[PDB]
């Protein structure tokens, strides 16, 4: 009896300039690429988001093959056979070598800026008299929410109960790779879509969208409301939580809609030990 | 004879890179039909790849994606040591965006009961039934699909641009692909044409088979 | 007689970087039967059927001295140490074109030293405008592409291989290993024909130098490589492509963007009005990752699919807008490409309004006014470019009204100008900008755009487009009035 | 455990032009950019509040590796090799030459302005008769309050005992980089919302709003409240002090609301001396 638990999650607004790519002597452009409409919108990379969550693993306990030694800042490998009945990376994230190889328990696309990406550069001359060169740098940087969408496949997990760190992990998400020292942007969930379904197909992949260039409302997507309403995507199996709750509240005739039976709490917390009790008693944990 | 089985495809990210493009991430404007057979595969739960030969894949493109590149520092097998710098590179990785195509799925040629059709078909009608691993993703494991329903040719009533394979069309795109090196890997010379049809030209039907 | 090596564009396997060796193959081959007409001046009896999509080999005895004899006729290297491809015209290409194309294909097929063994520097001083600007370059002395023959043939019978053979990114540009450690499994394997073309493409494929516009070109000089390969219609077609391209000068071929390069290679293109035109062709750009990279490494690849529209419209922009400036210093030919060239290019390419924001580079982005100063020699074009836009049209008309209402603050300072002086309209001319400028938010720029108006006079144009004008003001973000209002000023011819 | 310290504070009002970008012409534009409400708003770079938190380390008598010669107007370091064990500007703000580099405890985002920017200016002239291409200037100012966002990480500190007088600098932050000659704009807090807590997720980012868009008012954001209603970010691990305190206390069924059993206090001094004693109870200082 497969199970996964498929996620959309929105960030807080703020200043964010986290993954960047090659630079071009002046400037430290924040990647980007087009979006809806052909808009152009700030990335960052899935690869930041699972080494994140790689971090937060390693944070707490939760034996980790592929250590990050922060002194040095390189990643030490304790295994080179990798175990994942054992590590909580390998089970989760998989691994590759050249028993063969493990796909990866977890599958998350980038992060996408709700709102698209406006000319934003910040001046960086460094403090002195002495003006020679390494100075006049300039970063790139996004005054947006970023949403990110992810799943996971429970039962792929070779210990069933390595889905509850995920999604302690997930909600408190420690650091995105970026410019901390200049922005510290945070990831923790502001508004979260999850369903958690034996179906192997979700259609909740992208539903926060707002654009209306240069805001913070952050409104459901009306193509996932009209999904919701069609009568598939199951409101039994959805989770709504986080901010968007009042929002969707304020709708008029949401006491009457099919988006009314879903799972749905203004509390994230709360959200969240619902939906491990769920888990928990599906799994048998 | 039976309609083939249509299926609806919307991802938001995703990327094809091609054969010969190993030092730069660059993809295929279209699913090639190789990467569309292993995730039908993955789809089904069949880990096996010779299981499913001969089945004809035909693909309609309803939007035309964007194309953006991305840097990442991906890994790769240089040293033996593993924490050495030399593992990782900075190489940049292009993916299409808001990709939405149909594929039509014709398994009359397949010589093994159940077909490819069958297996997709049932596994849609009763999900709880069909037993698998994984999350189903197009292209890169982290790039997964937001939509993958049974569909009508009518879903979006629109006009669809094909990928009518053309002795002297522009794409090359592998309908089967070695992964050690480059010498069973199979190449068809493909063109992407707007048409307004419900249902694929002849040509626009890819049958895979093993290399051999 | 039968064929020992087949090859056809309309094969299926074919990809673009395969046809583009299809055409070196026949661009050579059409180079040889001009300087050896007949059989037997070839050694091995090679002969070739050359078709307009098809080349054809047939030879004599063993393969190995037959493909021998090809690959040293093909490839050679002069006395100077640079580069010969016979494939290309090189009587009627002169030095510096010689210079550049071996410094690209050195820069980007020869990147490693594995494959080529180099001579000593030569340093030329060559003639220009009484200035001898040593050019200095590295001679060469082997390389992979004369001896590739020993590959492609079997060693003990001295003939072609029946199974497949191991490339790599020298032959097919972006096919490197990617696991180091599995070097001997995991290499790309292809066809003894196929990796013939992966022999012959750089004879068909261009060399362009690409400069950053943020950098000064004077603190950096060029060194990232673009590398324009077309896609392949006709064989013919693109020798004939290739050979009109020869004729540029090198300074066409510094350019500031890819899809200038790619332009660049269909510049020289003739234009049928009666054929649909259509060409294609990939740009590869090839940059060091850092200051002390010992190698290029492949940083971009960007398709331009060129129409008849935008090759006429890129034609004329050539035509209004400055060519590049040579400038020439101690052995420093620098050259000065205009940005907004460029810029229109690549909206044109987007398919976008090339007005996306030419002010916003001319002047806002363009203090220096580098290509401000081409704005200022090109403004007409920019007038005309904007002309074509529909929708410039109603500013098109508030430049008519602006243009009034200063004639007429012109003609009150003359009535005020008192006989013998000289009035001072360049210095309102320049007070009427600097007053413009001052300006700093919506309403005061609104209060002095309407009393300059009201003191114009009687205005003809804002009474026949009354509605349209008061519209445009009321609704238009101030600073894109300030912006038009700035280029009326600079706009006005009495 | 893993404890950090993350805080949003609004400063006074004044007239501040402290981050000149890159001028054009003859007047000097001070950086902007848009944020909420799609309205141009004033930025102050991090890099500068970094700056001013060096500074105080290096006046207050610490190590300090970076010494600012003030009548040289240049940098100057102690040791080439930087040493986090015993310099506190190393410990904290991290390092890269170009081991080699450090993470950096501090991560500190830009300082927004909590009014939208209007637009207005200022002419400067030089006096006399004998008048040169350099006589008369403008110079943009804002007059608003200032906002930034900071989070610290005190597991992180080489030396647990160095958080102190980060707090301590924060508090008395000197002049942060601008133009005090005619636009000398205090950034000493006046109003602090405080999370120490040993969870990453924060939701205390940039808590304040205008009540109306030309004023000085800075009450509290209607998201920060109904947040701390909903059910999350624990009151006891909240802390608010500053002049918010009295708008806070002025607000109906205050006695009711969870803000009520909050640590509020009206002078900023007494609140950071208990945030303080907790933070040294914590960590065994």
């Amino acid at each position: 009896p497969n199970y996964y638990l498929y996620g959309t999650v929105l960030t807080r607004y703020g200043l964010a300039s986290l993954n960047h790519d090659i630079r071009r002597g002046n400037k430290t452009i924040l990647q980007k690429g087009y979006w809806n409409n052909g808009k152009i919108h700030s990335f960052v990379g899935s690869s930041a988001i699972r080494w994140a969550l790689r971090f937060y693993l390693q944070k707490q306990g939760y034996l980790v093959n592929r250590v990050w030694d922060e002194e040095e800042h390189i990643n030490r490998l304790t295994s080179e056979d990798f175990d994942p009945e054992k590590f909580y990376d390998d089970d989760i994230f998989g691994f590759a070598l050249l028993p063969n190889q493990r796909m990866g328990a977890l599958g998350m696309n980038m992060a996408v800026s709700l709102t698209p990406y406006d000319g934003a550069v910040k001046l960086g001359a460094k403090s002195g008299r002495e003006k020679d060169s390494t100075s006049l740098h300039f970063t790139e940087y996004h005054a947006t929410r970023y949403q990110y969408y992810f799943g996971i496949d429970a039962t792929h997990l070779k210990d069933f109960s390595r889905i509850l760190p995920m999604i302690d992990g997930i909600m408190n998400l420690p650091k995105v790779g970026g410019s901390s020292n200049i922005f510290n942007y945070p990831f923790c969930p502001d508004s979260l879509v999850f369903q958690w379904t034996n179906h192997f197909a979700s259609y909740i992949s992208y539903c926060f969208e707002y654009c209306d260039p240069k805001s913070k409302e952050a409104k459901l997507s009306q193509e996932f409301i009209d999904e919701v309403e069609c009568g598939q995507i199951d409101p039994s199996k959805l989770w709504i939580g986080g901010t968007i709750v009042k929002d969707l509240q304020q709708l008029d005739n949401f006491e009457s809609s099919p988006l009314n039976k879903a799972h749905i709490y203004r509390n994230r917390n709360e959200m969240i030990e619902a939906l491990k009790t769920v888990i928990k008693r599906d799994l048998g944990l | 004879m039976i309609a083939p089985l249509i299926l609806y495809l919307d991802v938001p990210f995703t990327t094809f890179r091609e054969s010969h493009a190993r030092e730069m991430g660059k993809t295929y404007p279209v699913p090639p039909p190789a990467t569309v057979y292993g995730m039908l595969l993955s789809l089904v739960g069949e880990t096996n790849v010779y299981r499913h030969c001969g089945v004809e894949l035909a693909i309609a493109m309803l939007s035309s994606p964007k194309k953006s590149r991305i840097l990442r520092q991906m890994r790769r097998f240089k040293n033996a040591d593993f924490s050495h710098p030399e593992n990782v590179i900075p190489c940049y990785q292009e993916i299409l965006s808001n990709l939405k195509c149909l594929i039509w799925v014709r398994s009359d040629e397949e010589k093994i009961q159940p077909s490819l059709r069958e297996r997709i078909q049932l596994a849609f009608d009763h999900p709880e039934l069909v037993r698998r691993f994984g999350c189903l993703f197009l292209g890169e494991s982290d790039q997964l699909i937001k939509t993958i329903k049974l569909a009508r040719e009518d879903y979006l009533e629109g006009v669809r641009q094909w990928a009518i394979r053309d002795n002297r069309g522009r794409l090359t795109l592998p309908y089967w692909v070695d992964h050690v090196g480059s010498r069973n890997t199979r190449f068809l010379r493909y063109r992407i044409e707007e048409m307004d049809r419900l249902s694929p030209p002849d040509l626009a039907w890819t049958m895979v088979q093993s290399p051999i | 007689t039968q064929p020992k090596i087949s090859l056809s564009l309309h094969a299926a396997d074919t990809t673009i970087m395969h046809r583009v060796g299809m055409t070196g193959l026949y661009m050579t081959l059409k180079r040889l039967e001009k300087q050896y007409p007949l059989s037997r001046q070839r050694g091995g009896h090679i002969s070739w059927f050359l078709t307009a999509d098809t080349i054809e080999l047939f030879w004599e005895g063993s393969d190995f001295i037959a493909l021998s004899w090809l690959i040293n006729e093909s490839f050679q290297l002069d006395d100077t140490g640079l580069i010969h491809l016979v494939g290309l015209d090189n009587d009627r290409i002169d030095l510096r074109q010689k210079i550049h194309i071996h410094e690209g294909i050195c820069g980007v097929f020869l990147r490693l030293n594995k494959f080529y063994q180099a001579g000593e520097i030569i340093n030329t001083e060559l003639r220009f405008e009484e200035k001898q600007v040593e050019y200095q370059y590295k001679s060469l002395t082997w390389y992979a592409h004369q001896t590739f023959a020993e590959k492609l043939c079997e060693a003990d019978t001295q003939q072609l291989r029946h199974d497949y053979i191991q490339i790599t990114s020298w032959l097919y540009l972006g096919g490197i290993v990617r696991h180091a450690r599995t070097q001997n499994t995991t290499k790309l394997e292809e066809k003894p024909e196929y990796a013939l073309a992966l022999l012959f493409v750089p004879v068909v494929c261009h060399y362009c130098l690409l400069h950053i516009p943020s950098e000064d070109l004077k603190e950096r000089k060029p060194h990232r490589y673009l590398v324009v390969i077309p896609e392949i219609k006709d064989f013919e077609d693109a020798s004939q492509r290739r050979w009109r391209l020869q004729q540029l000068e090198t300074k066409q071929f510094h350019v500031s963007s890819l899809g200038e390069a790619g332009l660049l290679y269909y510049s020289l293109d003739d234009i049928q009005p009666e054929v649909a035109y259509y060409q294609a062709c990939q740009v590869w750009l090839y940059e060091k990752t850092n200051k002390a990279s010992r190698q290029r490494t492949l940083m971009s690849i960007e398709e331009i699919k060129i129409d008849k529209n935008i090759l006429i419209t890129y034609q004329q922009v050539q035509k209004y807008f400055k060519t590049n400036y040579q400038i020439i210093k101690y052995k420093q030919i620098f050259i000065k490409v205009n940005p907004i060239r460029s810029l229109i290019a690549d909206n044109l390419v987007k398919g976008i309004h090339w007005w996306s924001n030419f002010w916003e580079k001319l002047v806002i982005e363009d203090s220096k006014e580098y290509l401000f100063n081409q704005l200022f020699s090109n403004r007409e074009g920019f007038i005309i470019m904007a002309e074509n836009s529909e929708e410039d049209k109603q500013y098109l008309i508030f430049i008519k009204v602006f243009q009034q209402a200063m004639k007429g603050n012109f003609a009150k300072i003359y009535a005020k100008t008192e006989e013998g002086k000289d009035p001072p309209i360049k210095k309102k001319v320049e007070r009427l900008r600097a007053e413009l400028n001052y300006c700093y938010d919506e309403l005061s720029f609104k209060e002095y755009l309407s009393d300059f108006l009201v003191r114009g006079g009687l205005n003809k144009y804002f009474n026949e487009h009354q509605e349209e004008i008061a519209l445009l003001i009321k609704k238009s973000p101030w600073q894109e009035i300030r912006i038009w209002s700035l280029l009326a000023i600079a706009s006005y011819k009495p």
